[PDB]
């Protein structure tokens, strides 16, 4: 079901096996740099979400190393790394040793994905800082061009993150909005009373 | 700008613009404090890293990665076996050029193997204004930057360098990295491993296989940091 979908939940406690398989996973975890401890992040059931496809993992500070650990633990190999150069509306550039002009997004591959358009975009995003702590909307166009029309899932999204072809998970979303019939079935089956 | 690059071939970084005038006094203090340039031809695979004394406050390490010639290359296997911890001062800094491939992972392994924690990830973003290639097999995206990892062991500037992409087969890294390093004021024993004739610079000891001349003498070099000059940051006045 192409339109946006989402599930308000605690990603720690949600049985993500009901969601099926995705060509792309994106996550912007609240690293303990409401957060999750390092063990909670290692323990996330990321491996069930894909057989063949890509993981996009925002990191910062010491999560640069921790995110690499999670990414490998979860079964991915890091094959690219996107940086977002943060600018204002005049295209000027806006840990303790250096001021941070950028944010990093790790890119991991699992399995053998086929039919993706690798090489269409480059690994640098230049885009205005919208609100605080928001990631740029360009990442979704980059991800659509790499894997058009496929199912994608975002972990730790917020209401502004919901997009067509995407299922957004986060505890600040308004309720449970699901349209994909296979998903609605397994959801009803695993949660007959509608409470995670 | 991501749509635009897809449309035209202009990397998004082509449209960044513009890429506290006391920085000049600091730069002059750095210049007065700088040791004479010293340099040594040495085959670093075969060279006993240890002859390089005294212990360094800063190490800039620029091994010739195979990916720099996608148009002797050192593998991360070779690099990881360097005895960098043997010549680093107990409080010291490393700046490691990692490229944009496996280096971003293998270079972190090296930093931990030699005893450092990564504290900055300095990113060299390459514009292509003057020419709007062939990807790594594993690549998902087109690679337009290189990473220089900053490590610390023991107890003004941005983390971005923006220049135009060098001509094919030019391996030089932007000289701006030296400005970032020197502006940290981390001490005066500065070593550049795998530098070249073209990177020799005041305040630095350069050691690399392609140097055509040497002037290095360990006793002469150590005399620049003998008392009362052992602990200068490189950013204060000369001791009278
Ligand atoms: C591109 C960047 C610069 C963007 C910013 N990032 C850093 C960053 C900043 C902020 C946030 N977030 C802020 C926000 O408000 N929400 C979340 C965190 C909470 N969250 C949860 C959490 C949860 N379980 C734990 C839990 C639940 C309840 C009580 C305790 C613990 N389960 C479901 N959703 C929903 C989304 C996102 C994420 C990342 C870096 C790169």
């Amino acid at each position: 079901l192409f339109p946006p979908q989402w599930i308000c939940c605690d990603i720690r406690y949600l049985d993500v096996s009901i969601l099926g398989k995705f060509a792309v996973v994106m996550a912007d975890p609240p690293w303990d740099i409401g957060t999750l401890t390092d063990d909670e992040m290692r323990r996330l059931n990321i491996p069930v979400l894909q057989d063949d496809g890509f993981l996009f993992l925002w990191v910062t500070g010491r999560a640069m190393e921790l995110g690499r650990e999670c990414l490998n633990l979860w079964g991915y190999e890091r094959v690219d790394e996107i940086i977002w150069v943060k600018t204002n509306q005049l295209q000027r550039i806006i840990g303790h040793w250096l001021n941070h002009g950028k944010e990093h997004c790790l890119v991991g591959v699992k399995g053998n994905p086929q039919g993706f358009n690798q090489g269409l975009d480059c690994d640098v995003i230049v885009a205005e800082v919208r609100s605080t702590s928001h990631k740029p909307d360009e990442i979704y166009g980059m991800i659509e061009r790499l894997s058009p029309g496929t199912r994608k899932i975002e972990l730790f999204g917020r209401p502004h993150n919901v997009q067509p072809n995407w299922i957004t998970l986060g505890n600040q979303l308004d309720g449970i909005h699901l349209l994909d019939p296979d998903v609605v079935a397994r959801f009803k089956q695993r949660y007959p009373d509608g409470i995670i | 700008y991501c749509q635009h690059f897809v449309d035209t071939g202009h990397r998004p970084q082509n449209f960044i613009r513009d890429v506290r005038e006391l920085i000049r006094l600091k730069d002059e203090l750095i210049a007065k404090s700088n040791t004479p340039p010293m340099y040594l031809q040495a085959d670093i695979e075969a060279f006993d890293i240890r002859e390089l004394t005294p212990k360094f406050d800063v190490i800039l390490l620029e091994p010739p990665l195979e990916e720099y010639y996608r148009e002797k290359c050192w593998t991360w296997d070779d690099i990881m076996k360097l005895e960098i911890d043997e010549i680093a001062a107990p409080r010291s800094f490393i700046f490691l050029w990692c490229g944009s491939g496996e280096g971003l992972d293998l270079g972190r392994v090296c930093l931990r193997k030699w005893g450092y924690r990564r504290c900055e990830d300095i990113c060299w973003i390459k514009t292509n204004k003057n020419n709007p290639k062939t990807l790594d097999p594993k690549a998902v995206f087109q690679r337009t930057k290189e990473h220089c990892l900053m490590g610390i062991k023991g107890t003004v500037d941005i983390d971005l360098i923006i220049t135009e992409e060098p001509e094919i087969g030019n391996i030089e890294k932007p000289v701006e990295i030296f400005h970032i390093i020197e502006h940290f004021c981390l001490g005066r024993r500065r070593l550049h491993l795998f530098g070249r004739d073209s990177t020799i610079r005041p305040g630095w000891l350069t050691v690399g296989p392609t140097l055509t001349n040497s002037n290095y003498n360990a006793e002469t070099y150590a005399s620049y940091f003998s008392a009362p000059n052992s602990y200068l940051t490189g950013c204060t006045e000369e001791i009278e």
